[PDB]
């Protein structure tokens, strides 16, 4: 097939982002009396 | 490589067939082939570069593909602009040496 | 569009030189790799030899090595053949095609994209 | 969700190092990304378009300069509609520069792989050898399997 | 059936009662039930899709079926069990779910290792020997030369 | 401490966790703050339900 | 035990490799009409 190529201009401040914090961990309560 | 072998002369065909000017090679020529078009009152013109990618200005129903020694030119839907002249050429390694016949389908 | 010109219609004698030339249009000439083709009539095709930007070397065929010389100006934009044998089988429709690439290019087959656009055609004639 | 958690930190922490192709793999799209001390700020990276000729330089080394050598390739931009000639390099994934400002100081004994998209263009003291298709080199995995 | 746990199987053929001797009832008795039936429970929700279908299940019964859609001669022999539709509904129930859950646990694995190659790929410059023998299982000495890796085997000290 | 330098660059652009919030510093002085919970977020988490 | 140490000969271009693209992910067509 045929290549492509990309071209990144700078970036700008504009668009800043973040990594999510760590999800929290469903505690299951299986188990019965 | 340096000589490069054809088609048959015509391969006749009519309005909507699906026909292959399939030519072939001597030193395995890495997807290195180039096809070309002219009609009796021209100059030829680039049809498939890399023995598979299209050029600017030709209709998608032009194909092509083949990787060593074994390269086809398959078109498909050929609309009444396919009555030319077609040819092979190698560029690997100097002289580029130049294929196909493959006169005209009438 | 770019548009490529030779000479016209010639008719030489055996025992002389053509010097066809081969106007350019734009491109700036210096993205040009002007190479010379034909094919006699009732011929396939042949190769003639490619001059490369920065034009001083212009590697030739294996058939017209001896033979065949070509230049080109980067100024003028044109591109010139002169043969200067004319050994009675230099009969043909001798073409200027042109690849696209620039000055200091590798050689490697990645850079051609085929000879994209092409010229006129001369229809020289070697008799008397 | 205890490994993804875990793997946050790997990602946390590789960011410096790479940032462009650690947030194209997030995102799912080719970006470019800078660290701006806390946070992350990226740019969409547009595909290179048709009438474009993208012609790969021979040599790697500066002009005149012997000890100072690119380290990528150099490619010019050759443009059909006229509007002159972009010279810069070749970058990463396919990735073209607009400018050369990758130097590195001229080492010795230089040999490099280089892609040029579907082939590895080869350098061999900063000039070109020879290439391969992609499709030919050998290949390991980082990928572990779940039938 | 989700309230009876049970799961009859019939063609994809419509079964003539006529077949049958002394079949008169079925159609008017299964039209008179189903309509009260949709009256005091679909009358709003949904909207009905033909007349009544007549299948034949497996193990010799007759289901008369109304489709319904969202407002958005011989005798037949029947056996003494239904225990096999009851296992037919558990079975699907349960192979349902669980190729629900395998097909999910692919999915997620696949993204994940689809984004641990972006890990592996930007760590590599940083020490490329450690990653490529533990990618190759094997002891290596590997060079970034460019954009590949060249690997090479190191023999133990005897 | 204050052991960490750093040659004074030029169109200095970066922003910084103070608690909560995130404090811009442009060409090395205050400029503004934003709050963590206003900033774009990307995700490193892959599903499983 | 007894402890095994190696010797790492510096590498060459012989054996050349990469990291293998990212494989597609199975569109599991699960679903009734």
């Amino acid at each position: 097939t045929k290549p492509t190529f990309y071209v990144c201009p700078p970036p700008t401040g504009s668009t800043i982002v973040r990594l999510e914090p760590p999800r929290t961990c469903p505690d299951y309560h299986l188990g019965k009396n | 490589d340096i000589q490069m072998t054809q088609s048959p002369s015509t391969l006749s065909a009519s309005v909507g067939d699906r026909v292959t000017i399939t030519c072939r090679a001597s030193q395995t020529i890495s997807t290195w082939l180039a096809w070309y078009q002219q009609t009796p009152r021209k100059a030829p013109k680039l049809m498939i570069y890399k023995a598979s990618i299209l050029e600017n200005g030709v209709p998608s129903r032009f194909s092509g593909s083949g990787s060593g020694t074994e390269f086809t030119l398959t078109i498909s839907s050929l609309q009444p602009e396919d009555f030319a002249t077609y040819y092979c050429q190698q560029y690997k390694s100097y002289p580029w040496t130049f294929g196909q016949g493959t006169k005209v389908e009438i | 569009q770019v548009q490529l010109v030779q000479s016209g219609a010639e008719v030489k004698k055996p025992g002389s030189s053509v010097k066809v030339s081969c106007k350019a249009s734009g491109g700036t000439f210096s993205n040009f790799a002007i190479s010379w083709v034909r094919q006699a009539p009732g011929q396939g095709l042949e190769w003639m030899g490619r001059i490369m930007p920065l034009f001083v070397t212009s590697t030739y065929a294996q058939k017209f090595q001896g033979r065949v010389t070509i230049s080109a100006d980067a100024s003028t934009s044109t591109a010139y053949m002169e043969l200067s044998s004319l050994r009675s089988d230099d009969t043909a429709m001798y073409y200027c095609a042109r690849d696209i690439t620039a000055p200091g290019a590798a050689p490697t087959p990645l850079n051609f994209y085929g000879m994209d656009v092409w010229g006129q055609g001369t229809t020289v004639t070697v008799s008397s | 969700c205890q490994l993804q958690n875990r793997e946050r930190a790997l990602w946390s922490g590789l960011f410096p190092i790479n940032p462009s192709a650690l947030a194209s793999t997030i995102l799912d799209q080719r970006v470019k990304a800078r660290i701006l001390g806390d946070v992350i700020s990226v740019s969409n990276c547009p595909e290179l378009g048709s009438d474009t000729r993208i012609i790969l330089q021979n040599s790697m080394r500066v002009s005149g300069s012997t000890t100072r050598c690119y380290s990528r390739p150099l490619i010019s931009i050759v443009s059909l509609n006229g509007s002159g000639t972009v010279e810069g390099q070749l970058g990463t994934d396919n990735e073209l520069i607009m400018s050369r400002d990758l130097l590195e100081p001229c080492v010795a004994n230089h040999k490099r792989y280089f892609l040029f998209g579907h082939h590895y263009v080869y350098y061999e003291d900063y000039r070109y050898v020879r290439e391969i298709a992609v499709h030919d080199v050998g290949m390991i995995s980082t990928y572990v399997d779940l039938n | 059936m989700k309230t009876l746990s049970t799961t009859f199987i019939s063609e994809t053929n419509e079964f003539n009662l006529n077949q049958i001797h002394l079949s008169q009832c079925v159609k008017e008795e299964a039209r008179a039930i189903i309509n009260r039936i949709y009256t005091t429970r679909y009358n709003s929700s949904h909207v009905r899709t033909g007349d009544i279908q007549t299948y034949l299940a497996r193990g010799g019964f007759v289901v008369v079926f109304q489709p319904l859609l969202s407002n958005s001669n011989r005798t037949i022999t029947t056996t003494s069990s239904v225990e096999f539709a009851m296992l037919q509904f558990t079975y699907d129930h349960i192979q349902e779910h669980v190729n629900e859950m395998l097909a999910r646990i692919s999915s997620s694995w696949c993204q994940l290792q689809n984004r641990e190659r972006a890990l592996w790929s930007g760590l590599f410059p940083i020490n490329p020997s450690a990653l490529a023998s533990t990618i190759l299982d094997q002891r290596v000495k590997a060079r970034i030369l460019g954009d590949v890796i060249s690997v090479s085997n190191c023999p133990e000290l005897g």
